[PDB]
């Protein structure tokens, strides 16, 4: 109960920082997830909205009219979308910090138990396995 | 600039070994451990550290595997004690690799180990 309560409390350290960081990893999974979907979903607006104005362009020269309101509720949803796809780009970018000083941090606690005699039955403890 | 490159899983760091013939330098505020009842094979110097500025910053661990995986060497900082240099890691890879070599073994540093901060130029292995 001396050296050894330094030993279990570092040991308690370690396991708030692998919880941190298997939580901001949980957290960073789900925006590139839900990033990588929407900037799909942006590419098919895109297109989409090409093929809108290129029905407008092809049979413009000829002369069919309530059309141009689907293009501007699409142009509408594309920049609403992509606002909010710039918005998960800035989330997930002040991660990246976040899970570097977490993971660099949390294996300098492994190691620093591990030259204190901690053994692997104990450093899987504290990572829960 | 500023990364965090990790050559080891957290078994690989975490991973009890032992040392028979035990040999412990100290670089710095560095702990270079190895086994000098080991000889005849190829070691490979795997390391965890932060980079910055394109050099490496700071030793996280540096362990010696074997082709079998069997854990022979370590450079690590010493707990009591503060930090280290880019420097001294490289003066503890120096040590680590002579000293290893001196037994007949075919020492090598990983590939992101060579891009900051390697030694060697490597001599020839046993079958």
């Amino acid at each position: 109960g001396s050296k050894e309560d330094s030993v279990e409390a570092v040991g308690a350290q370690l396991k708030v920082y692998h919880q941190q960081y298997q939580d901001k990893s949980r957290e960073y999974d789900q925006l590139y997830e839900e990033y990588t979907r929407t900037s799909q979903e942006l590419q098919m607006k895109r297109t989409a909205i090409e093929a809108f104005n290129e029905t407008i362009k092809i049979f413009e020269e000829q002369g069919i009219a309530e059309i141009h309101e689907s293009r501007t509720k699409l142009e509408q949803q594309l920049r609403a979308q992509a606002s909010d796809n710039r918005e998960i780009d800035k989330r997930m970018n002040s991660l990246k910090p976040d899970l570097m000083q977490l993971r660099k941090i949390r294996d300098q606690y492994l190691v620093w138990l591990t030259q204190k005699g901690a053994r692997q039955k104990k450093i899987n403890e504290w990572l829960g396995i | 600039a500023s990364r965090y490159l990790t050559d080891m899983t957290l078994e690989e760091m975490s991973r009890d070994w032992f040392m028979l013939m035990p040999k412990q330098k100290v670089a710095g505020s560095l702990c270079i451990r190895m086994d000098q009842a080991i000889m005849d094979k190829n070691i490979i110097l795997k390391a965890n550290f932060s980079v910055i500025f394109d050099r490496l910053e700071t030793l996280i661990l540096l362990r010696a595997f074997t082709e079998e995986g069997a854990i022979v060497g370590e450079i690590s900082p010493l707990p009591s004690l503060p930090g280290h240099t880019d420097e001294d890691v490289k003066n503890a890879v120096g040590v680590l690799i002579g000293g290893l070599e001196a037994n007949d073994n075919t020492v090598r540093v990983s590939e992101t180990l060579q891009r900051f901060a390697w030694r060697s130029s490597n001599e020839n292995g046993r079958p």
